[PDB]
């Protein structure tokens, strides 16, 4: 479940990083 | 910030509580393991809005919609 300021799964932003 | 669906669930702050249509509307947004860049929408229970995220194209979970409107329909009342 989402938690306060953590609405994405672990590593979402790091993986996103690499795609963009 | 606690929400319930049929049986109930708690997390860490305070604004009048949501009875969620489906439990998955409170799941974290999940890109999954594939490497594509697909713009999709999910319901954020803390801003109480449908929001954009990037889906990799495979797996993930049900909190994932092709449109703002499709997301409203599933995760918002009437």
């Amino acid at each position: 479940f989402q938690s306060k300021p953590n609405v994405h799964v672990d590593g979402y932003f790091e993986r996103l990083a690499a795609k963009l | 910030s606690e929400e319930d669906e049929e049986h109930t669930i708690i997390t860490d702050t305070e604004l009048p509580p949501l009875k969620l249509m489906h439990s998955f509307c409170a799941f974290k947004a999940d890109d999954g393991p594939c490497k594509a860049i697909m713009k999709r929408f999910f319901f954020n229970i803390f801003t109480r809005q449908c929001e954009e995220f990037i889906y990799g194209g495979c797996e993930g979970n049900q909190n994932r919609f092709e449109s703002l409107e499709e997301c409203k329909k599933m995760c918002t009342r009437d």
